[PDB]
């Protein structure tokens, strides 16, 4: 339901809350596909900034992994990213931050 | 202009033509610039632009623009390409000034467009004294856009460490 009419119920600053919680909670609530499905969405919306919520969530999520996350969950970032400079940037610099860390370390240290 | 014999000076005589656009009509100005880009191999160019920047100067006299705005973004596409081609010059540091004098986003967006290409262009030297122009700019200004500007800028740095 949230998900579903916060998508034509708007308002952002909303969006800046529940990202937050939602940011930390990922798949220890499982249900991957949908919720994907969802964060997808999320992004959808333009904003440098609201696109930016569904990554940072996810780090918690990431790395965690679900249902099937793992290796896909490699293989996404690579399949979505972005340009737009400061946008190109959030994906290069995330992925640049990515390219820092081993993966497995880099979600360690950045999660806490 | 399929009289791709195409002489010179009929290029050149655009100008004079284009004198009597100051007596404006964006509209049919607008279909000048379009026009005009055309004829030069990067050349009768200079005193063209030269011109310009008599328009410039002209653009700026006072001005209540409404209709010259437009024209100004696109002379500036216009303008754009020739410099693809070319070598191009001083003239194009004065839009760097004359871009900060402005306070409007669809210059930014150009200007970004810029920052982009010039990113590709890269034979540098000017950048460094533009950055610095740049950065009296900057110390010079505030706003959202300059905000952002930095942070590409940042992005982008190098030397007086």
């Amino acid at each position: 339901h949230l998900c579903e009419f916060i998508e034509d119920c708007e308002f952002t600053v909303l969006a800046t809350r529940i990202l937050h919680l939602l940011g930390q909670e990922g798949p220890k609530t499982n249900n991957p596909s949908k919720y994907i499905r969802f964060i997808y969405n999320r992004v959808v919306l333009e904003h440098e900034e609201v696109r930016a919520g569904a990554v940072s969530a996810l780090a918690k999520f990431g790395a965690q992994n679900e249902e099937m996350l793992p290796s896909i969950l490699v293989l996404l970032k690579r399949c979505v990213m972005d340009d737009d400079n400061e946008v190109r940037d959030r994906a290069t610099f995330y992925l640049n931050v990515l390219e820092q860390k081993q993966k497995a370390l880099n979600a360690g240290y950045i999660l806490n | 202009k399929e009289h791709p014999a195409h002489e010179r000076v009929l290029q050149d005589l655009v100008m004079d033509i284009l004198r009597v656009l100051s007596t404006p009509d964006l509209e049919v100005r607008k279909k000048t610039l379009q026009l005009a880009l055309d004829l030069v191999s990067s050349r009768n160019v200079e005193e063209l632009v030269i011109v310009l920047k008599k328009e410039v100067i002209k653009t700026n006299n006072v001005s209540e623009h409404e209709d010259t705005d437009k024209y100004r973004q696109l002379l500036v596409r216009t303008l754009h390409s020739c410099s693809v081609r070319f070598p191009d010059m001083a003239a194009n540091v004065i839009p760097v000034l004359m871009e900060f004098l402005s306070d409007s986003n669809e210059a930014a967006a150009a200007d970004v467009l810029e920052f982009v290409r010039e990113a590709i262009q890269r034979f540098d030297n000017l950048r460094m004294l533009i950055v610095e122009k740049m950065l009296e700019v900057f110390h010079a200004i505030k706003s959202v856009k300059i905000y952002r500007g930095a942070l590409w800028i940042l992005g982008e740095y190098c030397s007086t460490k």
